């Protein structure tokens, strides 16, 4: 205990501001000069932040806070001078003088005057000056006033600029990371009217640096991911003019603007449409940028870019329809056929291979319903390019022989085996076309829309399935022939073959398994517009679903094409006019929570969750509303697979704990959905758990529901090491899970994951999280499979081709000119810079590296070497332009 | 209790009573070895050895501070010399009765060797019991009681944190051992052991003649002159 | 509970608001979820019904027995503890992963069907081997090595707390140390300092228990050994004095030389196995290098190669300020003196004068130490 | 400015994870069950299914059968030996004597037949796994590579050019030279590339403590490697395994003996192991017994030597590409420098040249640091060296 000696700060500050009211009046020099060493001793005895522990600032304010409180206010003649002096030394210790309820009286210090040039004595000091200070500014002060008062008097007039002056003091001392808390400032500060500071700052933000863009923009877009509904409305619009007002990046705009492309405004990517239409550079960027336009993220685009320059960079839109598609296909013509892709691979049936001699004898297997997944034999490997000659004959002889909906299967699998085709996929068709039979030409013809999936070009406006469906009186002549227009179009906003398929909807025909792919064709089309196509669904549903009480026909099927004509917007408008549309009985309700949560894909709305699980939970439901609840548990199934990947571990903390093991209907029946729903991941704390609750079979329930997840279950891309799970559950599957209702399902299971070696990525995030529309296509089969009566006859329409949108897998190409230059790549683990120490640490898996078309997998970001510096787009996209740059001796 | 007996009923196999305490194996052991058990009051002329001992095991116990206040390590290793019938083993056992440690000589036997473990691979695994009854001293007779002695002083040259343990080698021809044994700073203390002169031979008959039922009028000077030192034996 | 590896925002940006803030939404989703089985669940109660049915499934008489096979449909061929073995099946509850051949598993006392795996409480050999907590002080007690030191640090401790550099040069660590010279010249001494420094688990075992009596008994040892380094973690396994396995031939070994021979054989195996090695350091120590095979000496095997010389007399000046750093010198000494008094002294020797010197002290019960201590502690050390 | 505010806020979160991970019930550790939500579904069912109707069927070995009549004679572990029977769900084929069957405790009447026992220490051997070594890294000895190649695989991946020609190609090789010359590294290339079963033996595992216990490891060995289709046996330090035999007065090393002539015999004579290819690699070949030398155990001897210059280069080129370089350094002066010397002490060289790059404070290693590596590892480590008694091979 080292006490006095050098006590003189304890000794003259606690003097002379105990005299100061004593030298106030009747001494006109002690007032000011002792208040002027009282503002230079305590401003320069704390600026330094190294020495925390001040002299004064935790010690004059045992006599001095009282002395304040009985100095500022209690004087009553605050001149012009004596508030430069008061002000400025009895504001500096007030965040520390005071205890927590400061928060209401921080103006009774700063308010009486703010002295004058505050930032005079803050230049040096980083926060404990008034840093802190003024976040509690704007932490209650600012909330306070600026709840209601927002356009108000000093509270906000000089608080603006107090905002900025600070603000820029961020970006003024040291550029560290504590520029960073900028962005603190300009949320906190007035949180739904965010337009007003970024407009303080965004200036001040072209100003202030070039450097200060990369983690500024990934500061914002860090945000920009998801939020509240008017934060992520104000905020990502705010988002855009940093790469085109400061920064000169300019390359990332479509894909991370598709962010900012349906919430806010239908016309705002249009305009920003126009933004990439007008930095006109030369050839590279302006190629990279729109080539994303057609088979990346979306479509409805190939009608503007027919200006009045047409030479090759106004040409490129016919490149960016189907040349760069014909790259796609180039994928499997030339870098896939070289690597390992046979012919005919077909040697997964021949891994079906020791039954005869694992414990006994074999050649017992002998059930029709082998045959259908037999014909996937033939349809899952002929995936990318592996086209057959008479190797179709396990599709030709079951062609033949019976199923009708296997007639339907075997010439719909030509399709499958030729896709993102326009040469000669209407030519493979014709050849097993005439039959003269519903199903085969059905079939056929259905997949005549499957080869043309985005190539948009004239193969059937009015031309094939228009003449497939002017033929019916009866089944498929009347029902195949709007599914593959509707998938061959679903991404175009075409209008008019839209109103081809409008009397389809207004027929009224009886044929109510046409009726109800209607919607899941138009549906699949436009996702804006046209509240015709909203008439003519609910119309129906007052005409048909009111005088009935009957099966989910109706349900899977109806308004489904209703939550694709309002998917993805965070608005709150369409559940107004969606939910206060079908008014009516609660099975006609059903509706009530499709197009309330199909417009949140994804977002982070909780309070959305909370209408989403406390209305309707369990009630016990004596055979009431399970189906109901098993739809507001299928809406449980979006805000979770592209909110930027955290959540599957919770996700799976969830419904792999308290409906799967500890429900009554909802998880037992259903909730095994959402694991392939949100995912096609693929890691073990959920693929080693659902085996768990399924290699056991539970034949208590209707035993198609845990079948239902066995090939679900086996939904699961990117092929792994599960042929130990799923052929185990194959081989118990020989005796046990009997073969009259699964021959299709154990198989379909097994052929799922690598039916062939490659084409995968069709998980609904793209470059970070982009849609890339992961849900029109990929919605009905999982709306589909709810109760069952559709294993066997009216679900094979959707089990073969329902998810189609495969936007391929590899993002290892060169696209140079010449198509001469191979790759300079590094594939590695997701990234691990927010920030660190200079040269952020970008990721951890530096052992890995290739140059070639080699495989993608999930969980990769993908950098290089050899000075290329990657000057195109740089984040991501999969379709770098790849030029060089030697500035670097 | 682990390592405990207790009853138990045969039919559901519920868990009964719990009797005695059984026994633990180091107390079966020293009772199969049977050392002489000994103490001051036997010891013939041996007076500047006991001085000697005293200052290497007796001290380091009572007193371990006491070389804090030298800032030097306390001694660990200790040899003895001589010939044989030479009160070694009475004067090693004595030492550890009156300090009250846990006297446990190995022999490497084999009848020893379930008491330590099913194999027991090392030599180290007596430790357990040695550290469980921490203050004792290990004692040994006359190559692999030589290596054996390496591996203990290889432990506990730093290794062993457990104190209060210690180490006596008891042998003759102190040239014949190993050099890596007589690197100097390996060992703390080497002793000598001398035959006995005419004093040290007349104490021994005094001792040693106690419980005779003797005669009035003896003169032992006589017979220790008469014996010319052949041991104490 | 182990809910989510990526960590690496580190600040106060956003990243760390949606994601942290996303786990958060999905526990407000996992709270209100759970809360709804608790509010309308009264059929059972499941947090012990369930345990409890389990219970009730298996018998109190809880047997123990042993697996050799295992087949993949719930039942196996398990061994009782008399030697008569069963076809038995195994339980639901079972959770079959922990299940190896030679597991110690739980079985049912009426039909002997499997309930339940057993947690092992381990050999006590790895207790045995397994150093416990640090030895002594750093390395500021050596003094006057100060390359070798580098060597080692060099070798095992810059790659254990810098793998960066290895990694921005491209390269691997060396493998193998050794440790050579004269006698007690601090070759087990540094072994100390690397023991008090290292994170790593540290395995000691002295080169001459290495033999044994029974045939095979060394290489299985050998074996189990290189089982218990690998099994754990980036460890560090130090050997001492493996000259005596070729110096000194015992009779308790029932083979001759050709059963020491093959002891090395399996040795010389399992430094360079074609099997992956894994994260395992390896520190040898003689004073005989030229005796022992120089197929185990080969870089690869061996890497590093360190002669310990003997003290100049600078160093030993040091090593005298060292040992007698916290010792109550009288004045009346001369440390010169006591340097070149042996030409070749080694830094044990003056450990043991000044020991044996402070002996001399406490049999005067004084609390100095004096110059005739040393002198008659010189010749009580050196000659005899 | 929410500093506290995102403290409390994700603390009382991530508590209140565990919070309702109590009520989930995860809890109780165990001494060896399982969690809660898992085998829910043998909760009322297959406890009293797999429990109350099934038996526990103890498995016993048949002696042998009689004619004219089922009679079987049992053996079990300990107790006396019966006449029992079938069951109605058995045929009586798979019955065939020597066999282990699964019996109930009270008919003592036989269900279904077992695999035979296997002493999984052999099981342990198999090695299920696959090392990362690629030819590309054997860099120096291509046509040993070839000529070894040519014997392991070509047979297996193409059993139609050698059935053509009418030829049946040789069964048995063994690799020696120098050590660290890249003998079990190259091994490791061969376990790399194939897919059959690799069972790997080190030859001083199979010293056992008891008489004649080696030869059944042998016998149990081939046994399993006869179960297969395509097996691949590797042996690694056969001089453990035997020399020859020299025998004289006290009978010593005798037990290594019969264990060399028990693999003697199951290598040839009587029934050939069929589809079964062995690989043995020892250090010295000398002094190795020419019963096991001749030929149809051990017919291709491919020679492992010192690269001549541009194996060595190669070599340089293997070690040294994945490490930042001087760009302008020659490897062909270090080769030159290097007469005498192994891959493992090329390697040495580059690891210890990276090393001194770390020594000051650069990134790049250079042309003196290469020499710095030279004279160090070769000339001031030249004490040892390992090769010349060995390039004799004594
Ligand atoms: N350079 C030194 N500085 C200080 N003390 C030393 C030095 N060298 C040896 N010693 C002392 O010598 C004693 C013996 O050391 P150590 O056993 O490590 O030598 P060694 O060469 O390993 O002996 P051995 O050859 O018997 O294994 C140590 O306790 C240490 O205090
Ligand atoms: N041709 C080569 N190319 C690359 N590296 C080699 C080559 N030859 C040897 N090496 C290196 O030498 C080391 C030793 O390899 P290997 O274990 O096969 O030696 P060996 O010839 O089996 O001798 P030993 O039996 O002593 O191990 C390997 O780690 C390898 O890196
Ligand atoms: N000084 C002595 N006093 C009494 N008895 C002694 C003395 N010296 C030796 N003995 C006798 O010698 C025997 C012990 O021999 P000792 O030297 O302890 O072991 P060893 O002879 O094996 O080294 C005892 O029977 C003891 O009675
Ligand atoms: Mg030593
Ligand atoms: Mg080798």
């Amino acid at each position: 205990m080292e006490e006095g000696g050098r006590d003189k700060a304890p000794v003259q500050p606690q003097q002379s501001p105990a005299a100061a009211p004593g030298g106030t009046d009747e001494k006109p020099s002690g007032k000011e000069r002792r208040d002027a060493g009282d503002k230079d001793k305590e401003q320069e005895l704390s600026e330094e932040d190294k020495q925390l522990q001040d002299e004064l600032e935790m010690l004059v304010e045992r006599l001095g806070e009282k002395d304040t409180s009985l100095y500022r206010p209690a004087l009553e003649e605050l001149r012009r001078q004596i508030r430069s002096s008061t002000t400025s030394m009895t504001s500096v210790p007030k965040p520390l003088k005071f205890l927590r309820p400061h928060y209401g009286k921080l103006k009774e210090i700063y308010e009486n005057m703010a002295p004058g040039e505050n930032k005079r004595f803050a230049a040096d000091i980083i926060s404990v000056l008034a840093m802190t200070m003024s976040g509690e500014r704007e932490c209650l002060k600012y909330r306070l006033v600026g709840s209601q008062e927002e356009l108000a008097s000093w509270g906000h007039e000089y608080v603006r600029h107090l905002a900025g002056e600070v603000a820029k003091e961020w970006q003024e001392l040291d550029d560290a990371e504590k520029v960073q808390r900028e962005p603190l400032l300009t949320l906190v500060k007035e949180i739904v009217p965010y337009n007003m500071a970024h407009n303080a700052e965004h200036e001040a933000c072209d100003l202030l640096m070039e450097i200060e863009q990369v983690d500024m923009l990934e500061k914002d877009i860090d945000e920009n991911a998801y939020a509240k509904v008017c934060l992520y409305l104000t905020s990502c619009v705010n988002y855009v003019p940093e790469p085109e007002n400061s920064a000169l990046l300019r390359c990332a705009l479509g894909v991370f603007r598709k962010f900012s492309r349906f919430p806010e405004a239908l016309r705002l990517a249009l305009m920003l449409n126009d933004m990439e239409l007008v930095e006109d550079i030369f050839t590279s960027c302006k190629d990279v940028v729109v080539q994303k336009q057609m088979a990346f993220m979306l479509g409805r685009h190939g009608v503007f870019l027919e200006l009045s320059e047409d030479v090759e960079e106004y040409e490129d839109l016919t490149e960016i329809m189907s040349n760069v598609q014909l790259n796609s296909n180039f994928l499997a013509l030339a870098r896939e056929l070289d690597i390992m892709e046979p012919k005919v691979p077909d040697d997964i049936y021949k891994t079906h291979l020791e039954n005869n001699r694992f414990g006994g004898s074999g050649s017992q297997v002998d059930s029709a319903r082998m045959n259908l997944a037999s014909s996937f034999v033939n349809g899952f490997v002929n995936a990318a390019f592996g086209q057959d000659k008479l190797l179709t004959d396990d599709g030709n002889k079951w062609l033949y022989k019976n199923k009708d909906h296997g007639m339907l299967s075997a010439a719909a699998s030509l399709g499958m085996i030729l896709l993102w085709d326009v040469d000669g996929g209407l030519t493979q068709i014709d050849k097993y076309l005439y039959s003269s039979e519903d199903y085969i030409k059905s079939g056929a013809l259905l997949a005549c829309g499957i080869v043309n999936s985005g190539v948009r070009n004239e193969c059937d406006p009015a031309l094939a399935l228009l003449s497939d469906y002017v033929l019916h009186n009866s089944n498929t002549m009347r029902l195949g022939s709007i599914f593959g227009l509707g998938l061959a179009y679903a991404g175009s906003n075409r209008e008019d073959v839209l109103t081809l398929l409008l009397p389809v909807m207004g027929d009224s025909k009886s044929s109510m398994e046409v009726a109800g792919v209607t919607a899941l064709a138009c549906g699949m089309i436009a996702v804006g517009s046209c509240n015709g196509d909203v008439t003519s669904t609910i119309l129906q549903t007052i005409m048909e679903k009111s005088e009935t009480e009957l099966k989910d026909t109706y349900a899977r099927w109806l308004p489904l094409g209703l939550g694709l004509n309002h998917l993805g917007k965070g608005e709150a408008i369409e559940a107004i006019l969606a939910a206060l549309e079908v008014v009516s009985e609660p099975f006609r309700s059903f509706a009530n929570t499709l197009v309330d949560v199909c417009a949140y894909a994804g977002s982070g709305n909780v309070l959305k969750v909370q209408q989403l699980l406390h209305i309707c939970s369990e009630h016990f439901d004596s055979k009431e509303k399970e189906e109901d609840k098993d739809k507001k548990e299928k809406k449980d199934k979006d805000k979770k697979e592209a909110p930027a990947d955290m959540g599957a571990h919770q996700g799976v903390a969830v419904l792999g704990i308290a409906l799967i093991a500890m429900g009554e209907e909802i998880g037992a029946e259903m909730a095994l959905r959402t694991f392939g729903h949100l995912l096609r991941y693929g890691e073990p704390t959920l693929r080693r758990a659902v085996p768990l609750a399924l290699a056991l079979i539970s034949v208590s329930n209707p035993r198609l529901n845990i079948l239902d997840t066995l090939s679900k279950f086996s939904h699961d891309a990117d092929p792994e090491v599960s042929y130990n799970s799923i052929f185990a559950m194959g081989m118990v599957g020989s005796g046990t899970n009997n073969a009259r209702l699964a021959a299709m399902l154990r198989q379909l299971a097994q052929y799922h994951a690598k039916d062939p070696n490659n084409l995968f990525m069709v998980r609904l995030a793209q470059g970070l999280t982009h849609l890339g529309k992961g849900t029109l296509t990929l919605c009905p089969y999982h709306s589909d499979r709810q109760l069952m009566s559709q294993v066997a006859v009216a679900g094979l329409l959707t089990v073969l081709v329902s998810f189609l949108d495969v936007r391929n897998i590899i993002l290892g190409k060169s696209h140079y000119v010449l198509y001469g230059l191979v790759a300079a790549m590094q594939p590695r683990m997701l990234v691990t810079f927010d920030e660190e120490l200079r040269p952020l640490p970008v990721s951890v898996r530096v052992g890995q590296a290739v140059d070639v078309v080699g495989q993608a997998g999930k969980p990769k970001t993908i950098t290089g070497f050899q000075t290329h510096t990657t000057p195109v787009l740089l984040a991501h996209g999969e379709r770098a332009e790849l030029a060089t740059e030697e500035f670097l001796p | 209790t682990p390592n405990c007996r207790v009853a138990l009923r045969n039919d559901s196999y519920t868990l009964h009573k719990i009797l005695p305490n059984k026994v633990d194996p180091l107390v079966s052991l020293m009772m199969v070895e049977k050392v002489p058990d000994s103490t001051y009051e036997m010891i013939g002329g041996l007076d500047k050895q006991i001085k000697e001992i005293k200052e290497v095991i007796e001290l380091p116990v009572k007193h371990p501070e006491l070389f804090e206040a030298l800032g030097i390590a306390q001694p660990k290793g200790v040899l003895l010399y001589g010939p044989p019938g030479t009160g070694k083993t009475l004067l090693a056992r004595a030492v550890a009765h009156h300090t009250d440690c846990t006297f446990i000589r190995v022999s490497g036997s084999e009848l020893v060797q379930k008491f330590i473990g099913e194999g027991a691979r090392m030599v180290r695994e007596l430790f357990v019991m040695a550290r469980e009854h921490a203050p004792s001293i290990i004692f040994m007779d006359e190559s692999e009681v030589q290596r054996t002695m390496l591996e203990l002083l290889n432990q506990l040259d730093g290794f062993e944190a457990t104190k209060n343990i210690k180490v006596i080698m008891a042998t003759n021809r102190i040239d014949i051992l190993d050099s890596a044994l007589l690197r100097p700073g390996r060992i703390d203390r080497k002793i000598e052991f001398p035959p006995p002169n005419e004093e040290a031979r007349l104490d021994i008959l005094k001792i040693h003649s106690r419980k005779m039922n003797l005669t009035r009028g003896i003169n032992l000077r006589k017979i220790a002159e008469l014996m010319p030192g052949a041991s104490g034996a | 509970a182990s809910k989510l590896p990526l960590v690496t925002p580190h600040t106060q940006c956003r990243l760390k608001l949606l994601k942290l803030e996303r786990i958060k939404d999905y526990l407000l989703m996992e709270e209100e979820f759970i809360r709804n089985q608790e509010q309308m669940k009264p059929l059972e109660e499941k947090q012990e019904e369930e345990r409890s049915k389990v219970d009730d499934l298996r018998g109190t008489p809880m047997s123990v027995g042993t697996l050799e096979e295992i087949i993949d449909d719930n039942h196996a061929i398990v061994s009782t503890s008399v030697g008569s073995e069963h076809y038995v099946s195994i339980l639901s509850f079972v959770d079959k992963d922990l299940l190896e051949p030679g597991c110690s598993v739980l079985l049912n006392h009426k039909v002997h069907a499997v309930i339940g795996v057993l947690m092992d409480d381990t050999d006590p050999l790895v207790t045995v081997m397994k150093v416990e907590k640090a030895p002594q002080e750093t390395y500021a007690d050596i003094g006057g090595l100060d390359n070798q030191i580098q060597e080692i640090k060099e070798s095992v401790e810059l790659p254990l707390t810098h793998p960066e550099y290895y990694e921005e040069m491209g390269i691997k660590p060396p493998k193998g140390v050794i440790l050579y010279g004269p006698p007690g010249t601090g070759k087990t001494l540094l072994a100390k300092a690397v023991a008090n420094q290292t994170s790593a688990t540290f395995l000691r075992v002295v080169g001459s228990e290495l033999i044994q009596k029974y045939l095979g008994d060394g290489p299985k040892l050998v074996r189990e050994l290189f089982r218990v380094a690998e099994e754990h973690a980036p460890s560090i396994v130090f050997i001492d004095e493996i000259d005596a396995i070729g110096t000194k031939r015992y009779d308790s070994n029932s083979g001759g030389e050709r059963e020491i021979q093959r002891t090395m054989l399996e040795l010389l195996n399992q430094l360079d196995g074609f099997d992956s090695r894994g994260d395992v350091k390896v520190i040898m120590a003689t004073n005989r290098i030229e005796t022992l095979d120089p197929a185990l000496i080969r870089p690869g095997r061996i890497d590093r190669k360190i002669e310990f010389p003997l003290p100049d007399e600078k160093t030993k000046k040091r090593i005298f300020q060292i040992h007698t750093s916290r010792m109550t010198l009288a004045d009346d000494v001369t440390l010169d003196d006591l340097i070149m008094a042996k030409d070749d002294l080694s830094g044990a020797d003056i450990k043991a004068i000044c020991t044996e010197a402070g002996l001399m002290a406490l049999r005067e019960r004084r609390m100095k130490v004096t110059n005739e201590d040393f002198k008659k502690s010189k010749e009580n050390v050196l000659y005899k | 400015t929410y500093s506290r505010q995102i403290k409390q806020v994700e603390d009382d979160i991530q508590q209140l994870l565990k919070k309702i991970n109590e009520l989930t019930g995860i809890k109780e550790s165990d001494t060896g069950l399982a969690p809660p939500a898992l085998w829910d579904l043998a909760a009322d069912k297959q406890t009293l299914q797999s429990e109350q109707p099934l038996q526990v069927a103890r498995c016993t070995k048949i002696i042998n059968a009689d004619s004219e009549d089922p009679k079987y004679i049992i053996n079990v572990k300990q107790f006396a030996k019966f006449v029992v029977d079938l069951s109605d769900q058995v045929a009586p084929t798979d019955i065939e004597e020597g066999m282990r069957v699964g019996v109930d405790r009270n008919k003592y009447q036989i269900h279904i037949p077992l695999p035979p026992k296997i002493d999984p220490t052999v099981t342990m051997m198999q090695v299920e796994e696959k090392p990362d070594v690629t030819y590309s890294d054997v860099g120096g000895c291509k046509e040993q590579i070839e000529k070894l190649r040519e014997v392991v695989e070509t047979p297996l991946l193409h059993p139609e050019r050698f059935v053509n020609l009418g030829i049946e190609p040789p069964k048995g090789v063994l690799l020696f030279g120098p050590p660290g010359t890249g003998k079990t590294l190259c091994a490791r290339a061969v376990a790399n590339r194939t897919d059959a079963c690799f069972i790997r033996v080190i030859g001083s595992e199979l010293v056992q403590k008891y008489v004649g216990e080696g030869a059944r490891m042998v016998r149990e060995l081939f046994e399993m490697a006869r179960t297969k289709k395509a097996c691949l046996i590797f042996f690694d330090e056969i001089d453990a395994i035997g020399g020859a035999r020299f025998d004289d007065g006290a009978g010593g090393d005798n037990e290594v003996q019969r264990t060399m002539l028990e693999l003697i015999n199951q290598l040839d004579g009587f029934d050939p192991r069929g589809n079964i290819k062995v690989l043995m690699a020892t250090n010295r070949p000398d002094t190795l017994d020419p019963a096991l030398m001749r030929p149809g155990r051990l017919d291709r001897k491919i020679e492992f030597s010192l690269p001549d210059l541009e194996g060595r280069t190669h070599i340089f080129k293997i070690h040294a590409r994945s490490m930042s370089v001087e760009r302008d350094i020659r490897f062909e002066l270090l080769a030159r420098l290097c007469p005498n010397s192994t891959g493992a002490e090329i390697r040495s060289v580059c690891t210890e040249a990276g090393m001194f790059a770390i020594r000051a404070r650069r990134k790049i290693a250079t042309e003196k640091d290469f020499l710095e590596a030279v004279n160090k590892v070769i000339k001031s480590y030249a004490k040892f060296s390992a090769t010349p008694r060995y390039m004799t091979y004594n």
